[PDB]
């Protein structure tokens, strides 16, 4: 399943819509991993219309720093020469109205490699990004 | 400390130097001037002086490169011109002018200031010479964040490029009041200059932004394309893109049928190096789209029709559009890329009655008079003399490709079946326009006449600009001696 | 850092000081080759070094006849700038002149064709200026130690500044012919008070912009930096006409 989960995210398809979605929510559920299923297990989880599952909180926060050191790598590009930066402290916020300000930096210590902080003097964990 | 400006914020509206401070870079703008006066004495002037006279100029710095700027002051007398506003203007046009910099103004002005008499008007005077002189010199942006009225909205219109925020902007020469007086009709501001009108209507306007925000972001974008002065080169930026990725995409783009239409930007997407389109007057003459983009690192100039809106069919608002896109194009040393697929003019009373015959001379014009290196693609077809203004190879092109299944001739099979025989026997349709078709509605005719390179598979478009765009890099062309054009106004 | 430009100049208006002093925080370290450094002592020409690219340095020395334009100092000054830019040096200038030096010696002599030889070799010149007011300006003292009318690239100032046509004493004489006695006290003050400031001077536009003493160094690199690639021409001439 696992594997699966991993194998669904790296299909790219642009040009028209598709359901993977709804492959994604079905494999990701805790009923489908309990061990047994039904037939009518669609419409029984799914009563009205269909509506993806939501993401936890840890899991927004890491789309937040993912976001932020892709933004801080093609910043970088656009820059002459030496003259570039490494250090910014951005404010990450999903939706029109910014609910949930979440401060964030990021040091770009290598070319593949990030400090994010909560901010300045706080403490960095080192994540890694490739794109 | 937030003094001063609760007022402004109140309207939902940002300041001058809030504007200045989102432009350049965190720290690197050094205002020039900031202890001016009017010195008006008059109509109870003498008093409520202003130290900075209600503009701001300063030098900035954009992406490690120079900019100089000017921003209006809203707050201050509304932002009106006067005999002393306009020296600061004039000092940083001349200044920009010797250092091979750009300028870039953000227009907030409701009007000339009545209180200082026809000073105001040699202000104004001074700016629109110092804009033609510099025109073609030195690139000139212009965004328009407010009110623009009276005759302050020439200088805009001498720029580059100009572009309007949504919400709280708009610009026209006369007021409502003017027209309510003499026509007897009540227009509001907006349905008289807004946004809208110049975006469709008009085509004054190069773009429109929802907010300032979104505008200064975008405006760094397009600043990252422009060279910096007449004589540097165009810039080139680092990018791992490279002219091996694989595109056989483009083999199915066309349909198999003739009368099917398709999207030109799936043609155009491809070639040029990821998300890196800058669509310039989106909303303004569809039929044919004009942009900047990168190729192999390396800023180039789009212009292609497309089979989408009006079977791409030239016209009097396209041809301008194009005819301005390339004049600036060439002005500035910047490759020039075309893709072709053009049916020929559109017919009606209404376009001989408002002047085809000037307005499509202008796009010819452009093209012949320019100097910078070309590339020319022919995906299906090209009749009459709209094969021969859209860069056709004997306007000194550099390289002209066809694609496998296009068709060039002098014009439909209809006409020509009919002018080829007058009277001769009836159902002629079906055993003479078919074989008309066949024999000379293919580019094996105008391969074998010498007018295309070469017929490529369409899988190959990406290897061979890119090769040929190396290749011109060192172009020298040079027209004879002469004061200047004179174009078909 | 360089804080210690903030109390190089004394408050009092009487009392002298090294110019020196200015001179070496902006330069970078052990790097200035003074030209002609015994001969017409009210002025400095030289060169120094500014973040690793050569300059051209002239500054008045109120140290020594309070930093009076002369005969001496115009030749010297005119043979430097020429030569500066000539192979495409920029100058740098320091401004510190109360006027001309006065004396029947000095007409007897020709002051008047002397003093336009400076005059002609800033005007005429076309490589990058900074000029920079510590003290005063007076007169066609100031027209002639570079001025941003004679096309300078940027001007800047002290907050401690004056720029004014001439003396406070002259300039009450002549506004107020038989003005009731006393006037001096009550007159003298207010006018210097009023227009011997940089206020009125950056009123009219020619000072860029008022600038604490601490930011000279940042400003003059910043500018030098950017006016890297100017390119001015004169009209076309066989060649001038100096004054010899
Ligand atoms: O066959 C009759 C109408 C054909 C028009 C074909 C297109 S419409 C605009 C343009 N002008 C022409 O003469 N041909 C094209
Ligand atoms: O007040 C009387 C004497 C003031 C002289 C002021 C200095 S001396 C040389 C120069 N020439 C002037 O007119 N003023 C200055």
């Amino acid at each position: 399943i696992g594997r699966m989960e991993k194998a669904l995210d790296e299909y790219v398809i642009r040009g028209l819509r598709h359901n993977i979605c709804l492959l994604r929510d079905v494999v990701t559920e805790p009923r489908y991993r309990s061990g047994s299923i039904t037939t009518n297990y669609l419409q029984e989880q799914y009563p009205n219309g269909f509506k993806k599952a939501e993401l936890t909180a840890e899991e927004m926060q890491l789309m937040y720093e993912v976001a932020a050191c892709v933004h801080l790598k093609r910043e970088r590009l656009h820059y002459t020469q030496g003259t570039a930066p490494s250090e910014r402290q951005l404010y990450l916020s999903v939706g029109a109205g910014q609910e949930g300000e979440t401060p964030v930096y990021v040091r770009y210590l290598d070319d593949s490699h990030f400090e994010i902080g909560a901010s300045k003097h706080g403490p960095f964990r080192k994540m890694e990004v490739v794109w | 400390p937030t003094a001063a400006e609760d007022l402004r914020h109140k309207k939902k509206r940002l300041t001058a130097m809030e504007r200045v401070q989102l432009f350049c870079d965190p720290g690197t703008f050094r205002e020039r001037d900031a202890l001016v006066e009017h010195e008006c004495h008059n109509f109870g002037m003498e008093k409520r002086k202003v130290p900075g006279d209600g503009f701001i100029t300063g030098t900035g710095k954009v992406f490690g490169r120079p900019v100089f700027l000017f921003s209006h002051d809203f707050t201050v007398f509304g932002g009106s011109l006067s005999r002393t506003n306009a020296a600061k203007v004039v000092r940083i046009m001349e200044e920009a002018a010797k250092i091979g910099v750009p300028v870039i103004g953000f227009n907030d002005s409701g009007g000339a200031r009545i209180h200082e008499g026809v000073d105001s008007l040699a202000g104004y005077a001074d700016i629109f010479l110092r804009n033609t002189l510099f025109s073609g010199v030195i690139p000139q942006i212009s965004v328009i964040m407010g009110p623009c009225a009276g005759g302050a909205v020439y200088s805009p219109a001498i720029t580059d490029f100009t572009f309007m925020v949504e919400t709280s902007s708009y610009m026209f020469v006369t007021g409502p009041e003017v027209v309510s007086a003499v026509g007897g009709k009540l227009v509001t501001k907006d349905e008289l200059g807004g946004p809208h009108v110049h975006a469709t209507k008009s085509g004054v306007s190069a773009g429109t932004f929802p907010n300032d925000i979104v505008a200064m972001a975008q405006l760094r974008r397009l600043y990252s394309y422009l060279p910096l002065s007449n004589r540097d080169p165009v810039p080139v930026l680092p990018t791992a893109d490279e002219r091996y990725r694989d595109v056989s995409s483009l083999n199915t783009v066309v349909p198999t049928e003739v009368k099917e239409a398709y999207d030109m930007r799936d043609v155009i997407y491809p070639v040029i190096d990821h998300d890196s389109f800058f669509e310039i007057q989106p909303q303004f003459a569809k039929n044919i789209i004009c942009g900047f983009a990168r190729v192999e690192g390396r800023s180039v100039c789009i212009i292609a029709n497309q089979p989408k809106v009006q079977a791409g069919v030239l016209d009097i608002d396209s041809s301008v559009k194009g005819a301005r896109m390339v004049r600036f194009a060439d002005a500035f040393n910047i490759p020039i890329i075309t893709f072709v697929d053009v049916p020929g003019f559109l017919p009606g009373v209404q376009q001989e009655y408002g002047g085809i015959i000037r307005h499509g001379a202008k796009l010819l014009y452009a093209y012949a008079e320019a100097t910078v290196p070309k590339v020319t693609i022919i995906t299906r077809k090209a009749y009459g003399g709209a094969y021969d203004v859209m860069s056709s190879k004997h306007l000194r092109g550099d390289s002209n490709y066809a694609w496998p299944h296009a068709e060039i001739a002098v014009m439909g099979a209809a006409g020509a079946c009919k002018l080829l025989y007058s009277k001769e026997t009836a159902e002629q349709q079906a055993q003479r326009i078919a074989d008309y078709e066949k024999t000379f509605c293919t580019p094996l005719s105008a391969a074998r006449k010498g007018f295309v390179d070469a017929v490529i598979d369409p899988s190959e478009t990406r290897m061979r600009v890119c090769e040929d765009l190396e290749r011109l890099a060192r172009k020298q062309l040079q027209n004879p001696w002469k004061k200047h054009g004179n174009i078909p106004l």
